[PDB]
Formats: structure tokens, C-alpha cells, sequence
């Protein structure tokens, strides 16, 4: 419990622009999807292809930077690091890593989202992709501003339709896409528990209506619910 | 932006951005105790700035912390605002905070009061090695006293109450963003494993 | 005052507040690039729709109106967001009470945009029913998290006035269009939520007395989707 | 409101008194006649030294701190006042009440050019403890003869405000420095005697319901005796 | 002589040290980024503190007085450090001796910006009371090593002057502010330490007779962090 | 009638002050008879010591 304090001479304004403050590439996703070959079906739309849709919300801390602000506007520049991990032994000197390749492939709004790693949506050719191996530096796509408004609303208050039930805050806008990552190779005899982390960069930052930040924990993406 | 002036643990909620000041409440009596430091508990933790500057290190500058009493039209007290420097001691009575620099906030016709701080300068403070102590700084005080007893018509409210605000200036900036970390990583939330699916 | 509408609100001196310092105003250049035909700029649609007098009790502790869930279902403004698909309007907010001199209490009248409202220690999103109030509106069950998550302590950031009562009875919000959209169904979506929070309680010697809380609201700036358009051509 | 010194005091129009029509002033020409090494145009004493709010009841008859016995003890000017041995500085009495618009009251702020008060019915001298009584101050056991064999019918031809509390609840008295020397030791003498005086008791429905009477104190223009002095050359 | 402070110091002519070349100075344009409200340019603070006179014997090793660990807890200086959080000051170092012109001696008066001294065959830190010595300061237990594990054979690249008794007795290093802070608090740190370190032991026919070295300090353009600020507007 | 609300105090009190003006004017003084001698006062005879 030691007090101590320094005399700061910060003499700096451009350290806290909306641009600086979010245009921080922090990991957004992350999930390891077995790829290991499946002679049989199982797991079926996880198993050997990571999707996730790309939502500020996923994690804590950067979900709680997004939304100090109502309205956004940014190309989120993603970069992809993907690092396989071999499951299970080999021999005691080298298992033998391959520089696979992966289909760090994105889905927008619109589009099909590929329900396993060889349906015909990661052949569509419409829907932009980047071919990227583990030896090779991580993807970096910067996707633009996929919106059907002028701003991504973190918060949006209403419903996707008028019917229905469970659509509170989820706009038919924003849904900026389907980040849909496959490995491109057939499977290999020996498995790889490939883990794609995500990050994501907003750039070309504008904020509109600043709001106070959240306090209580959060309990779920879709809503903003809280324990009181 | 308000400010949790109310440092009593027992009123948590609604009631903490609020004190009470009643005709029991007596004459040369601390009021409220707020700390002018932003990343320690009390007052200055669910403010804008204290907020904001949680998502920085270091926060230097001039803070505009605004004081309304929330009583009846003719509800007459003259109330001592007493501002310490870092370096001095928290003020106990009036006496002592005539001594510091103070304003004395008669609300009898001045509803809201506009007090402007001079340079508070805190930061986060690593120096030891590896140890992650989290070292924090104690940098201002803002005390309240009563001047003399707040007095009431019979029809109105005797438990009158008083809020405040706190805003920045030019002046005011911040340097070095981190992690806020007013919400950790709850690994188990229930709309997560659905945008994964 | 404020004549300038069908129905009027006389009260003391305005002291309005320019939300995010900007008025009202309708499509730019952004008309052409919208849906087409919103050309009606709807002046009867501007009528002063008068809110039914929330009760300011001490025991309370807020009430708040989304801005299309209010106003809808009702006059003008409700009659043309059933004819018609989407809507611009600013809000001009304004908020009274009648309490006597004798009164004591503070209310952050609060206009938020996207009131994305979370429920209490329940996972599910909230609802038509506890989302889609309506006329009287729904009351804050904690109004300190303000329902969302956030602080009740920062709330001010927002499009603000304060009802200290000792100083004003009065608040005006001059609320723009305030969407990511240019122009937004008013069906589906609330793109400003009136909250009125008292940070302070109703303070009378008795059991806090009476006050009501009139709320009274404009579409400034109104401007709706043109059913009656020229097909041909 | 009154921002020029290291603490304000928040009030409203400020309406003061020039007492006898003048500022507080330095040493002019009387610099070099007097003790030598006054410099020291002391700014940080210059803080608004509020003292404790006196209480006012209808059965209360006034109060009384004399200007160095009051300040003195506390503060830059507490602590200058023992470190100094001859001082000279105006004061800028400052007298609010948080009284409501409901209660009844008069009260004369008189400050006193040499309050020299006397005792009653004991033909001794007063002392050391009941004439230097220091931050709350001694009260008037005789208010009508203001302790001195005078009338308090006459108390207004010394500078003075008046708390009406139906039309003003502050008092703003600009004293000079008052006194037939340039400077003038402040542990022996006091050069004015602020006088809180109701000539109406406070008055209420109930048993005078509480007012408290907060005296604020800023001593203007204020100026000791150097010790640090350049004893060479 | 050095008659620009309310003690004077009579000396032969002065000869002085210009530190690195520098003189003290106040804050530039440093003072608005820096911590606010730092006015006072504190005069009677420049009072030269002379510190009591260390007793150079042939068998002395050296002595050494921080120079915020000097000054401290007497005069002005120390109720101002006290009173103060942190404080700007450069140093005038004098350094008198009334030794004889039959003595001999060499005295290296060398003043260290940042004295960081080790301990002797321990790896423990020095701690409050080995470090913040006071107003007679500690001795060099190892004036060769200066304590610091440096070499006193380099330590004339610090600001230093030289007592060689045959030709003065009298030391003047006018130190600037040196911190790599515009200011710093005087508590837990020291920016200086002078150092009378005798690279020649004092030589007499006799078992070295007595010599006084006196230490006299002036704390030169010494700035502080104001107390008392305006807290209103 | 002086009416008050019932919160507040129907007592009310009132003082009143006088003054003068630039034609009020003063003529041949007295001794003025608000004081006589009492002739037997403690502090006197000791300025006679």
C-alpha cells in the first residue's frame, strides 16, 4: 500500500483521439477448432472450420471501449494469427509442423455462411477471401465499413422485425460479417488443433454520441443485461 | 458527470450519488470526503473522467467538479467547500478548513456552486520489479462542512440533499492507454458460443 | 410560448438545450441517396403531444419513454407511423412539473440514444412487452445502472438538463435525428429514450407531496415516407 | 464569486459594503516611517477563512469575533500572525446564512472599530479569556448595549449590512485596515470586531426551525512585517 | 557580501561556480505542463542557511549533506518542505573555513547530483536513517569511493571548487536546479550533495589543530507548489 | 391582516431606522444630560496616584 506520485508534464491532446483510443488491434475472437481427420461427422459446423461473426462484443474489455460510444464508424482491420498445435505424439525428436494453408475467408451480410470445411460456399468466389499459411505472416485484411447505415450501432434500440422474439439490440444493419476461416488442405493422417486468434483493428475512427461506460459485468453478447 | 459522494458503504445504489444534509446534522461536521484520486474506491470511480482516465495511466490536468443543492427554494444554509492540495492533511473541522483554500457556499440564493481545481496529477506506478503491487497516488481532497445549520420552512423537507458533478478542462489529458479494468474477462457469458456456431 | 405548433406549452423562459449543440433538421443531400419519396415535412405531425403526468412520489425512482414508442399509437405522429414505413424527426423534449417553491429534489432528465436496456440478472434479451411501452411508459427498476449496464454517475454525457427544483421546473431538449440511418422505421426502433431520473427523492415534510411530472413532446423537424406519390411518369 | 483568493465562497449578487466608503490599501508613503521590512504582500492569507457556522435561535442574542482574534490560530494567517510580530490588513467580512424564504429574521452585521467591550456589572477590566476568544467567538450577553455601555440603536453608523431574510441572506462588509497605527501587532489588538447581532429573533412556526449563520472571512490587501530580511550591505 | 538575502555571509571575494556553466532559474515554459500552481517564488526561503561547522581533523575521512536533506526541518526552507508536496530550488553551496594561513590542507568541495551512496560489504539498500541524515550530515566512511562505488580521483566533473588552504578558504558553487523532474519533492528525494571531502588530511606541527569548516546554503531561486490557489472560477 | 403561510411564523416582526438629511442642522451645544457625573467611579483615583 505504498503512496507515492510524480509530477507528469504531458503535454499531449493527440494521445486520446476516438482514432488512437480504438485503433488498437485487440483480440476479438479466439477458439481452437479441431481439424484432425474426421473419417466420421461428428460436432457437425464447429469441428473443421472456425466461423464467428464479427461483433465488437465478444470480449470484455474492447466490447466496453466500443461501447463508450452510441454510433461507429470504422474499416476493421483484421489480422488473423492462427497457430496450429499437433494433438497427441508422434516420435521424441520432431512431429513435423506443414506449412498448411488457410481460407481466411469473410462473410458478409447477404451471403452464405459455409456450414463445414468443404461445402460449395468456400468456392463462391463473390464473397472475398485471403489464402494464408502458418509460415507466412498472419492475415491481414482490412474489411471496409459493412453497414446499411452510416454508423455500427453497439447499441441498438429496437428489434430486427416487428415480430419474433430475441432481437433486442440486433440490428439488421451493422452484422458486418462472417468471418469464416477453413484449412484449405485435405486432411492430413496425422491432426492439428489450429486456434484462430482474431484481431481486430478499427480504422478511419468517427464516434457519435458518447455514452457513459458500462459498470456491472456483462452477462451476454446479444443483449446488455446486468447484474444489480 | 456525478460523482459516488456518499463514501458510507450501507447507501450503495441510488442513494450514494446523493448526501443528506438534515437540521440534525449539525454545525462544523465533515460533510463528504472526497478524494481527488481516479483509480481508487469512493466518489471518483463511476465519473466520466475517472472512467475515461481508467483506460489511460497517466491522467495529469485541472479537474471542473460542480456542486447544485438539491433542497427547497428557501432552503438557507451557508456550507464551507473546503480544497486540500497533494501535500497538507485532510481538514477534520471548519476551523481547519478556513485555514486552506476554501470557498464558503451559502445555497440560500446560489443554487449551483463551480469549483475549479488546480493540476491534480496522478498516474500507474510499476517500479517494483515484477511484482505487480499496482501502486496507486494520492494527489487532492475535496471535504464539505457546514457553516451553520441548514435551516428549513416547517412545510418543506428538513433531510434536504445536495449532489455534484465533476467535468474537465483544456488542460486536462491523458497518456498511455491500457486495459480498463472496471470489467474482467468473464469466460462464461450467454451470447458467447452462438456468434461462434 | 413555443407557438409554434398546433398545440402550444406556456411556462417561464425557455433555456433549451441544443442536443449535442445541433437543431433539428431534415434530408440534405441525403434525400437522394435514401429511400425515395419522403418529401412530406409533416406540420401536423409537429402537434405538442402532452404525456400523461408520471407521479413523482420519494419512493420512486425514474421513468423513462422511448421517443418512437412514445407519441406512437396516438394523434398525428402515431396515425402516420402505421401508414407509413420509415421516419426522420427530431424530438423537442420538454419537461415540467408543477411543484411548489416549498419542494425539494433534483431530476436528470436524460435523453439517451439507443437506449439498448438490459434486464435484471436475467440472460435473455428483453422483449415487445417490456421494451414497447408505450404512453405512460416503463419506470427505472435501477435507475443508477439506468437499466443498461452503465453508470447513472455519467449519464450527463448525454443530451441533459436538470430539474433542481429550487432553481427550475422546466427542462428543453432539442433532440436531432440522432441515427445511423438517414431515415428509420418507427416500428422497429427507438432512436432516443427520455428518461426521467430523480438522483434526488421528492422531499416534503409530509410523505413527500404531491408533484406531477407533465411531459410534453414535439417532432421537430418531422419528416415521414410520402405514401401519395405520382406512379406514372 | 469572489475567486480572488485560494478558496471562494459561492453566493449571489454580492452587493457589498465599502466600509466608510474605502478599499483595503498597502503601506503608501507611511512604508518608510513605519517598521522597516514590511514587504510581504501575503497572498495565500489572503484564503477565505470561513468560521464555524454560529447557530441561530430566537433565544440567541448575537455574536462577536474580533478580527485578529478570529483567523488567528489557523491558517497562513494563524500561522504568520505567530511567526509576525506587526501586521496591517483589511478585511472582507463575508456573512451568508442558509436561512429559507419561510423564516423570519433582521440581523445587523456590524463590524466595530475598537469594540473595546465591557463587562457587566463587574467594574474590573475584561481579560485575556473573555476578550480573546478566538474562532467561534463570545457572545452578546447584552446585545442592546453591544457589551460596550453603548446603544445598539446606533450600532449602524459603523459599517454595516443588513440580512433582512425576506430580501437578502449575505452581508458583504469591505473593511479597511482601520487603525491609528500603519501596522499594528495582531496578538495585543484588534483593529475591528465583527458583530452578528439579530436585532429580530429568528422565527418560525415551529421552535425557530434551524438556520445556520456561516461567517466568512478573507482578510483583503493583507500585509506583515518581513523576516526575511537582507541583513547585509 | 552575498548581501542578497536576509542573512549575509562576509567572505573575501567570491569566485564563484558557475554549475555546468548554469545558473538557477525558475519555470519556463515548463510551468504549464508541469503540476499547476506553482507561483510563489519563495524569497525569505533564500535566507542562507548556514549549517553547523563540521570539525576537520587529519584523521576525518569527508562529510556530505544532502542538499534537501540539509535545510530541511529548519527556517523557512523546512516549514515550507513540510507545508509543501514537492519544490524547485538551485543551490548557492559556500563553503568557509577559518583555518590559519600556517594550516595545510586541500579539501575537495564537490557537490554530486545524485549521491545514490552504497552501503560498505552489505547488498542492502541504505534506508531513512543512513540516507536522510540532517543538518550535521553523514561522514564519508570511504571518501575514496565516494560511497558510491564510484572514484573520488573523478569526482572534480561535478561542479566543484577546491580548498587548497595556501590560496582560499572560501568555496562557491551556484548550483542549478538539476533533476531530470522540472520539480520534485524535497521529502523523499535529493537532487544535490555537497560533499567536503579532504583529499589532504589538515596538517599542523601540532595533532592537527582546530579548524571549523562552516556550510553555508542559500537556496537560490527556490520555487515551490502554492498552497494557496484561487479554487473558484 | 398580515397574512403568513402556516409554516412559517405569524409572529412577524419589524424595526424601523432614522436618519438625516443635508438640511438637518445642530445649534448653541450643551452638555448632554443622557450621562451624569456619578463622581464615585473604581477607576478613578488611580489616574490621580
Amino acid at each position: 500500500a505504498i503512496q507515492t506520485r510524480t509530477v507528469i508534464n504531458q503535454h499531449g491532446v493527440s494521445e486520446t483521439l476516438v482514432e488512437n483510443f480504438l485503433s488498437r488491434a485487440a483480440l476479438v475472437s479466439k477458439r481452437s477448432f479441431e481439424y484432425k481427420d474426421h473419417t466420421s461427422s461428428t460436432a457437425q459446423t464447429d469441428k473443421n472450420f472456425f466461423k464467428w461473426t464479427i461483433n465488437t462484443r465478444s470480449f470484455v474489455q474492447l466490447r466496453r471501449k466500443l461501447e463508450l460510444f452510441t454510433y461507429l464508424r470504422f474499416d476493421a482491420e483484421i489480422t488473423i494469427l492462427t497457430t496450429v498445435a499437433v494433438n497427441g505424439s508422434n516420435n521424441n525428436t520432431y512431429v513435423g509442423l506443414p506449412d498448411l494453408t488457410l481460407q481466411a475467408m469473410f462473410v458478409p451480410t447477404g451471403a452464405l455462411t459455409p456450414e463445414k470445411q468443404d461445402s460449395f460456399h468456400w468456392q463462391s468466389g463473390s464473397n472475398a477471401s485471403v489464402f494464408f499459411k502458418i509460415s507466412d505472416p498472419p492475415a491481414r485484411m482490412t474489411i471496409p465499413f459493412m453497414c446499411i447505415n452510416s454508423a455500427y450501432s453497439v447499441f441498438y434500440d429496437g428489434f430486427a422485425g416487428f415480430e419474433k422474439t430475441g432481437l433486442y439490440g440486433i440490428n439488421p444493419a451493422d452484422t458486418i460479417g462472417n468471418l469464416c476461416v477453413r484449412i484449405v488442405n485435405e486432411h492430413q493422417p496425422v491432426g492439428f488443433t489450429v486456434t484462430v486468434r482474431v484481431y481486430m483493428k478499427p480504422k478511419h475512427i468517427k464516434a457519435w454520441a458518447p455514452r457513459p461506460p458500462r459498470t456491472l459485468p456483462y452477462m451476454s453478447i446479444a443483449n446488455a443485461n446486468y447484474k444489480g | 458527470s456525478m460523482m459516488e459522494i456518499n463514501n458510507t458503504e450501507s447507501a450503495v445504489g441510488m442513494e450514494r450519488l446523493k448526501v443528506d444534509i438534515s437540521a440534525l446534522t449539525d454545525v462544523d461536521q465533515l460533510l463528504f470526503n472526497i478524494p481527488l484520486d481516479i483509480q481508487l474506491d469512493g466518489p471518483l470511480r463511476n465519473t466520466l473522467v475517472g472512467n475515461i482516465s481508467r483506460y489511460y495511466t497517466h491522467w495529469s490536468g485541472s479537474l471542473e467538479m460542480t456542486f447544485m443543492f438539491c433542497g427547497s427554494f428557501m432552503a438557507t444554509g451557508k456550507l464551507i467547500l473546503c480544497y486540500t492540495p497533494p501535500g497538507g492533511s485532510c481538514p477534520t473541522t471548519r476551523e481547519t478548513a478556513m485555514l486552506g483554500t476554501h470557498i464558503v457556499w451559502d445555497f440560500g440564493l446560489q443554487s449551483s456552486i463551480t469549483l475549479i481545481i488546480p493540476w491534480i496529477s496522478g498516474s500507474h506506478y510499476r517500479m517494483f520489479n515484477n511484482d505487480a503491487k499496482s501502486t496507486n497516488a494520492n494527489v487532492g481532497y475535496v471535504t464539505c462542512f457546514m457553516q451553520t445549520n441548514l435551516i428549513v420552512p416547517s412545510e418543506s423537507s428538513d433531510t434536504c440533499s445536495l449532489i455534484g458533478f465533476i467535468a474537465a478542462k483544456d488542460d486536462f489529458s491523458l497518456r498511455l492507454m491500457r486495459d480498463s479494468p472496471d470489467i474482467g474477462q468473464i469466460d462464461h457469458l450467454h451470447g458467447a458460443e452462438a456468434a461462434y456456431q | 410560448l413555443k407557438l409554434g405548433n398546433s398545440a402550444i406549452v406556456t411556462q417561464e423562459a425557455a433555456n433549451y438545450c441544443c442536443a449535442y449543440g445541433e437543431w433539428p433538421n431534415y434530408l440534405p443531400d441525403h434525400e437522394a441517396v435514401a429511400i425515395d419519396k419522403p418529401t412530406q415535412p409533416e406540420t401536423a405531425t409537429d402537434r405538442f403531444y402532452t404525456l400523461r403526468s408520471v407521479k413523482w412520489e420519494a419512493t420512486s425512482t425514474g421513468w423513462w419513454w422511448k421517443l418512437p414508442d412514445a407519441l406512437n399509437n396516438i394523434g398525428m405522429f402515431g396515425q402516420n407511423v402505421q401508414h407509413h414505413y420509415l421516419y426522420r424527426s427530431g424530438f423537442l423534449i420538454h419537461v415540467q412539473c408543477n411543484a411548489t417553491k416549498f419542494h425539494q429534489g433534483a431530476l436528470l432528465v436524460v435523453a439517451i440514444p439507443e437506449h439498448q436496456r438490459g434486464a435484471h440478472n436475467t440472460t435473455t434479451s428483453p422483449g415487445f412487452d417490456d421494451i414497447m411501452k408505450g404512453e405512460a411508459g416503463g419506470t427505472f427498476n435501477h435507475p443508477y445502472v439506468l437499466d443498461d449496464g452503465t453508470s447513472l454517475a455519467c449519464a450527463t454525457i448525454f443530451p441533459h438538463q436538470w430539474i433542481n427544483l429550487r432553481t427550475n421546473n422546466s427542462a428543453t431538449i432539442v433532440l436531432p435525428w440522432m441515427n445511423a440511418a438517414p431515415m428509420d422505421f418507427p416500428l422497429r426502433h427507438n432512436q432516443w429514450t427520455l428518461a426521467i431520473i430523480p438522483v434526488v427523492p421528492l422531499g416534503t415534510r409530509t410523505m413527500s407531496s404531491m408533484v406531477p411530472i407533465t411531459v410534453s413532446i414535439a417532432p421537430m423537424c418531422c419528416e415521414f415516407n410520402g405514401l401519395r406519390h405520382a406512379i406514372t411518369q
